[PDB]
C-alpha cells in the first residue's frame, strides 16, 4: 500500500480524506498546527486526500510544498 | 486550555460552514457544514456509547 | 494503485474525475484554490482524470504544468 | 494499470478512445483546449487512444508531441 | 457562454460528420456522426434519468 | 469541466442512495434515491419545457 | 450555481413574459413568453439530438 | 500489458491490428494523418501491429522509425 | 508492510494511531521521553500515524523532522 | 494494409452482432449479425458473378 | 492529540472485552467488556449532567 | 489525566455549590451549582452540536 | 493496382512453391505450395462467409 | 473506399455491355460483358484458387 | 508477454509464424515492402518466428540485422 | 518479514513489543545491558517496537541511536 | 549472581510499577506494574507447568 | 518463457529443436540460408536447441558464435 | 525467510532463539566458542535472536559487532 | 542434425494426424495419422529388408 | 540469557515429546513426554520447599 | 549447569540443617534448616509475585 | 558418409562400454554400455514405431 | 532427402541383383542381390542392437 | 527456466543429461563436433548437465571452459 | 530458496546441522578436510548450520572467516 | 531453482549429492577427470552438494575453488 | 565421499525399483527392488559374519 | 586406509561425547554421543535394511 | 569398487583360513579364519555401535 507524509509549515492545515466510492465526500478532516506531522495511508475508505494551508508534503512520487491560504 | 473547538471540528471548505449549496444540502459535509477531527469522533464516540447506561 | 498529485498555481483550478466504465462522465471535481494540493488515486470509479486551470502535476511518468486561461 | 498523460498545445485536442475487443470503435471523444490536461488509463474499454491537435505527451515509453493539422 | 456544443459533441473524424461510410452506416460513431464528451455525457444521462418522472 | 454530476445530483442522506428505508420507498427522496440540486432543476426544467415544441 | 435560468431564457420584451398579446399568441415569443439565449438553444439541441437514441 | 507509441509523419499512416488466434487477418486499419498519435495495447483480439507510412514509433524495445 | 521510525528529541512526544476503516478516532497514543525511540507498523487498526512534538522520523520515502 | 475486415463488414447496431432478438432471427441485419459495406458487395458481387465460369 | 481511546475505556481484564462470561454477562464489568477511566467518568458525568439543560 | 472536572467547572461562590439560595434556585449559576470554564463550553457545546445526528 | 498477389500470397520457402517434397505433401505450407498473407485470409474468410447467402 | 467495381471490371466496347451480338454471345469479352482488369485477375484467381481447399 | 520489431530494408520481406505445438508449420507468412514495420508477439500459436530478406530486427536481446536474400 | 537491530550502548535498556490488533499494551519486554545484541522481527503478536535507553539500531530505514534518559 | 530480578521483570513504563492509571487499573501491563522478560516467562512457564504435578 | 535469436551467416545453417520430456529426439529442423533469421522460443515441446553450420546467436546469456565446416 | 550470520569473537557466545507467538521465552540457546560461526534462520518457531558476548553478526540490514564482558 | 522425425513423417492432412474421422479410422493415412515421406520409406524397407537375416 | 528452556526440559526419546506409546502412556517420561534436567529439579524442588510458606 | 542448590540454600549452621534445636524448632533458620541467598530470594520472590496470575 | 554410429551412440563414460561394474549391471546406461544420441532416438522411434505395420 | 537407398545398398555385380547364379544362390552378396555399404551397416547395426529392448 | 549454452572447441565434445529423481543415471548423451552449438534447459527430466571435451560454455552464473581428455 | 558456501581451511571441520522446529538438536554433523567444499541449502529440516573449524564461507550476506579451534 | 557449476582442475574430483530429508546419506556421486564440467541443480532429492578434490566452483554466490 | 548409495545399491531394471510386477513379487530381484552390487555384497557379508560374535 | 571412524562420526560438541548432561541424556545428539556423517548413514542404512533377508 | 573384502580381512597365517587347527579352534584369528585390518575394524565397530540404536 502507499502512504503520504504531511509536515504542517503553519497553524491550522487540513489534512481531508475524501470517499473511496462512487461518491466522493470528505468522511474526515484532521487539523494539524505548526510542525505536527501526519502520516496517512490510501485505504478501503480513503482514495484521494487534500492538503489546504502551508504544507511540507513527502510522496512516492517526490516532495511538493502546498501554500494553501488557510 | 488542552482542547479547542479548532480540535473537534473544521468548517468545511465547500459550503464555507453553512450546510447547503444554493439550496440543496452539502455533499462533501453532509448537512453538518462542518468535518470532524479524529479528537472529535474521539469523544462523541466515547459519549455517545456510554451516555444513559 | 496508481496516483497523482496536483498543485493549484491559481484560484479555481479543478480536478475532474471521469467515470471507470462504459460510458464516460464527471462523477466528481474538487475544486482547488491557488496553492492547495490534492492526492488522486484511480480507483474502482475513476479511470481518467481532467485538469484544468494553472496547476503543478506529480506523475509516475515525472512533472507536467497544465495550463491555465 | 497504464496510463498517460497529454497536454493540449492548442485548443480543440481530442484525445480519443478506441473500444477495447473484437470491433474497434470511439466509444468516447474528450476535448481538451489550450493548456488542460488529461490522464486516462487503459481499462476494461479502452485499448488503444488516439490524440489529435498539437499536444504534449507522457507515456511509459518517454515523451512524444502530437501535431497541429 | 461557459458551456459550447465543442464541449458536449466532437465531429467524428472517421465520417467526417457524415454518419455513412460510402453508403453503409457508420462504425466507429455508430450512425451518430458525433461522439460525445464527458460533459455530454454526464448531462444527457442526467436529463435522460430524471425527465418525465 | 464546469459542471459535474455531483453538480446536479446529491446523495439523498436519509436512504444513503438506495431509495428504499427496509423495504418501503424513501420519503425523503420520494424513491429517487438522490435529491436533485437547484442546477439540476434549472435544466431539467429547461429541457422539459422545450422539447418537443 | 455555474448557469442559471436567466442563461437560458430571458423574458419577452413584447409580450412581458405572458405568451398572449391581448388574447391571440404572441408573435416574438412564438407563444412561449421567454425567447433562448445562444446558450439555451445549445443546451436544447444537444439534448434534443441525442435523448432516446 | 504491452503497448506502442505511433506519431505520423505524413499524412495517410496506417495502423493494422492482425487478429490473436488460429487465424491471421486484420480487424482493424486505423488511419493516421500527419502528427496524429495513436497509443495502442496488445489485446485478447490484437497479437500483432503492422505499420505502413512514414512514421515514427515507440517500443518497450526502443525507438523506431518506418518509412 | 510498511513501517515507521520515530525518535522523540524532547519530552512528551506523542505518536497516535488513528482508526483504520469507515470512522477516523484515535484507539492509542504513545508518549516518548526525549530520546526513546518507536517503531511502529501500518496494520489492520492504525492506518495514519500522527507526531505531535519536536521529533525525527524516519519513512519509505525519507527523513523528516516534526517541530 | 489498405483493406481490413473493418472496411468489409459493419456490426448491426440493432442486435449488436448477435443476429436475433431475443430468440427471433434479426430484420435489420437479416440474421447475419453484420451489415455488410459497399466494398464488401463490390467484392462479393465481382466474385459471385465471375467464379466458375 | 492530547486524548486517545485508551485514555477513556481499557478492556476488561476478566472477560478480554467479551463481555460475557461463557454465555452470562461479566461480573467485573458489568457486560461493559470496558471499564472506564476516571477520565472517561469525568467526561460521560459533565455531559449527563449538563445535556439539555 | 489531562483534563479534569476542576478544568471544566468550578464551585458558583454565590451558592457555594448548593444550586439555592436559602429555597429559591441561583441566579449566578442558574441552578447548575457550578459554572463552566471556556474548556466546559467548548465540550459540551461541541457534543450537544454532533450528538444523535 | 492496389493489391496484388503478393500481397496475398507468399511462395512457400520449404517447398519452393511444388507443395511436395520428393513425392509426399509438404509439411509447411500443408500442400498448398502458398502461404496466405493477413490481407488474404482477410478477403478469403470475407467471400467464403457471405458468398452464395 | 479503396477499390471499386471500376477497378475490377470495364464494360466490353464491343457489346457495349450486353454480353451478346444480334443475338449470339459476344466474341471480345466472352459472354460476360465486362473485361477484367489486371487488379480484376489478381483478385479473381486468388479466390478461385484458394477457396474451399 | 514478449514481442519483436522488424523494419524491412527491401521489398518482399517475410515474417513467417511457426505454429506452437508437437507439429511445426508455417501458419502463416506476412510481407513487408521496403520500410514496412511489423509489430509481433509469440502466442499460443506462433512460438517461432523466420525473417527472411533485408530486414532490421529488434528484441528483447537487443537488434540483429537481416541479410536474407529475397 | 521484517527485522530490527538493536545494539545496547548501555546497561538496562529495554526492548518492548506492543501487542498487535485492537488494543495497544506490552506483551513483552526484554532488557539488554551494555552490548548485548537483539534481533527482532515484526510478528503476529508485535506491530510495533519501543526502545529506551541508550542504543544502536539498525533497520531497513537505516541508522538510528536512542538516547539514554 | 547469574540472574537478577532485572533479568526477569522490569517496570512497566506507563504506570511507574504502580499497576493503576488514577484509580483504573493500567492497561499496558494489565496491573501487574511489571512487564516479564523472556527469561522471566522461560522460568515462570516451567514451573507453572511442572509444579504439584 | 526464453527465446533465442539466430542469424545464418552461411548458407544451410540448422536451428535442430529436441523434444522436452523423457525422451530426446528431434521434431523439427528449420533451414536457414546466408542472412535469414530465425527467433525461436523455448516450448512444451522444444526443451533443447541444437544450431549447426557458421552463424550468429543471441540469448539471454549473451552472443555466441556457431563455427560450421 | 530471513538470517543472520555470527562469529563469536570470544569463548561463550550465546545466540538465544526466542520463541515466535503470544509468549516470548526461549526454547533454545546455542554455545559458540572464539571462532565458531552459526547461521540461523528466522523460524515458524524463532522471531527473535538474541547474541551476548563478544561476537561479528551479518544482517541483511549490514554488519553490526555485539560486545561482550 | 542432418535428419530430423519431420523428415520422416508428415501428419496426415485429412485427419490432422488423428487416425480416426468422426469414428471410424482414417482412409488416406490408413489409421496412422502420419504419411510417411520417401526418406521414412527407404529406411523401413532397408530395415524390413536385412533385419534377422 | 544464562539459562533456557532447553536447559530445563529434555525432550523424551522414547515417546519423541509425544507422552503416549500408541494409545497407552508413556513409561519414561511418565507421561511427561519430557525428562527434567537438573537443573530444572533444582528450581522446582527449590520452589515446591518454599512456596506459600 | 548455571545454578545449582547451593547457590540458593545455605545450610544453617545454627542448627546443622536440622531445623530443630534439641526439639524445639530454630530460631535462624526458622525451621527451615536452610537459610536463602540473595539469589534464592529473586526467584522465589519472582515466581510467588508471577504464579497463578 | 552423412551419418556415422558417432552420431547414433556414445560409449557410457561410467562403464567405458562394459555394461557392466565389477560384475553388476551399469546404473547410468542401464546395461546397454552406451546411451544414445537424439539423432539415435529419432529413427530408433521411428523404426520401432512402422516396423511390421 | 539426404540419405537414398542408393546410399545404403548398391547392386551386387556378380549377380546383377539377381540373388541366383544360374539356379543357386550367389555367393559374393550372399543371396541378397544387393551388399551394403559403410552407411547401410551402420544404419543397420545401430538398429539391430537397440530395437526391442 | 534456466538454460545453458554449450559451444565444442573441438569435434566430440558429449552433453549428458543426468536425470531429475531419486536415481541419477544419463538418458541422453548429445554429440557435437566442433563448433556445434546445443542450447539446453533443466527440465522434469535433467537436473543436473556433464560436459566432456573442449567446450566454451555460457550460464546464468557466467562464463566457463571446459578442457578437453 | 537460500544456501552456503562452506569451504575448509583445515583438516576436521565440521558443518552442523540443527533441526528445524520447537526442539533444537544436531540430526546431522557433515565432516571436511582442509580445501573440501560443501554447499548446503537450508531445508525443510535444517534451520540453522553451525561451523566450527578454520572454514571460508560464503552467504547470501557476503564472506565471513570461520576461526574455530578443530 | 539454484545451480552450481564445477570444474574439475584434476582427475577424480567427485561431485557428491546429499539426500533431501530428515536423514541425510549420499544418494550419488559424479566423478570428474580433469577438465571436465558439471552443472547440477539442487532438486527435489538434493539439498546439499560435496565437493572433493581440487575444482574450481561458481555459485550464486562467487567463485569458490576446492583443493 | 568416496562410496555412495550408488556404489551399493542399483535400481531393478526389470521392475523399475518397484518390487512388484503387476502384484506378483519381482523374480530378478527377488523382492528387492534393487539389485547389490560387487561392493554391497563385501559389506554385507562382511558385517553379517563378524556382527555379535 | 580409505574410510576412517572420522568419516563416519563426530563426536558431539555439546556433550563432549559423553551423551549425558550433568547427569540428564543429552539433547543434541540424543543420548548418543556422537553425530552420524553422511557417509555413515549411508552404510548404516545401506546395512540395516539388507541384513539378514 | 573403493573397499573389496581384501581391504577388510585377511586369511589367517596360521589355520590358513580353516578356523581349526587339527580340531581345536585357532587361537591367533580365534575361530575366524580371518584377520581383520584397521580399516576392518573401523567399520565393524562403527556398525556394531550404531546398529539397532
Ligand atoms: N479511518 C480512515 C483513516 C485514514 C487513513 N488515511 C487517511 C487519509 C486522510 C484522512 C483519513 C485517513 C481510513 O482508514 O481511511
Ligand atoms: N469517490 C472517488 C474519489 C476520487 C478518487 N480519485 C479521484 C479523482 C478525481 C475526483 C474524485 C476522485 C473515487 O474513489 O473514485
Ligand atoms: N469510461 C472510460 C474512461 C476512460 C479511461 N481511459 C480513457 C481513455 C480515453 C477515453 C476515455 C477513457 C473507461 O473506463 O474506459
Ligand atoms: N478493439 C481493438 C482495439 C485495438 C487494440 N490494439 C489495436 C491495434 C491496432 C488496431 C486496433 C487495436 C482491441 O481491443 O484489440
Ligand atoms: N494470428 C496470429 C498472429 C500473429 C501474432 N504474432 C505473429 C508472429 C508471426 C506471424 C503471425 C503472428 C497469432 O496470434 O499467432
Ligand atoms: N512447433 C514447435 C516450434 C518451435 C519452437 N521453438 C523451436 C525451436 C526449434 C524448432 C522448432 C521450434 C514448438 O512449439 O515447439
Ligand atoms: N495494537 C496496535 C499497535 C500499533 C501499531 N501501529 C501503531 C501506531 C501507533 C500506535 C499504535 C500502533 C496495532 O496493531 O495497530
Ligand atoms: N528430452 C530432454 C531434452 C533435454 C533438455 N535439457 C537437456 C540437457 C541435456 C540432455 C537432454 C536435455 C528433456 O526434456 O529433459
Ligand atoms: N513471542 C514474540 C517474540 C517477539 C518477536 N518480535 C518481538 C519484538 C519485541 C518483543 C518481542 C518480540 C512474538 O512472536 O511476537
Ligand atoms: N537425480 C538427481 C540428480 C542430481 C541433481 N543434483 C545433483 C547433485 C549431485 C549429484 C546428483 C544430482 C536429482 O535430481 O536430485
Ligand atoms: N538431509 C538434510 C541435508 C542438508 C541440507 N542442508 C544441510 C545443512 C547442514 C546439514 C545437513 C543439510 C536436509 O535436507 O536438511
Ligand atoms: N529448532 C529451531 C532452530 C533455530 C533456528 N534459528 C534459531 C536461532 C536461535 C536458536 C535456535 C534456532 C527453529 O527452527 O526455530
Ligand atoms: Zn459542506
Ligand atoms: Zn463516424
Ligand atoms: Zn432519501
Ligand atoms: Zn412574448
Ligand atoms: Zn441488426
Ligand atoms: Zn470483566
Ligand atoms: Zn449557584
Ligand atoms: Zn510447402
Ligand atoms: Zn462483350
Ligand atoms: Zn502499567
Ligand atoms: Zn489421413
Ligand atoms: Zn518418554
Ligand atoms: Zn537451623
Ligand atoms: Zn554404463
Ligand atoms: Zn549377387
Ligand atoms: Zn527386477
Ligand atoms: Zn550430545
Ligand atoms: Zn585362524
Amino acid at each position: 500500500s502507499d502512504f503520504v507524509v504531511i509536515k504542517a509549515l503553519e497553524d491550522g492545515v487540513n489534512v481531508i480524506g475524501l470517499t473511496r466510492g462512487a461518491d466522493t465526500r470528505f468522511h474526515h478532516s484532521e487539523k494539524l498546527d505548526k510542525g505536527e506531522v501526519l502520516i496517512a495511508q490510501f485505504t478501503e475508505h480513503t482514495s484521494a486526500i487534500k492538503v489546504r494551508g502551508k504544507a511540507y508534503i513527502q510522496t512516492r512520487h517526490g516532495v511538493i510544498e502546498s501554500e494553501g491560504k488557510k | 486550555m488542552v482542547i479547542a473547538t479548532d480540535d473537534l471540528e473544521v468548517a468545511c471548505p465547500k459550503c464555507e460552514r453553512a450546510g447547503e449549496i444554493e439550496g440543496t444540502p452539502c455533499p462533501a459535509c453532509s448537512g453538518k457544514g462542518v468535518i470532524l477531527t479524529a479528537q472529535g469522533y474521539t469523544l462523541l464516540d466515547f459519549i455517545q456509547k456510554h451516555l444513559n447506561k
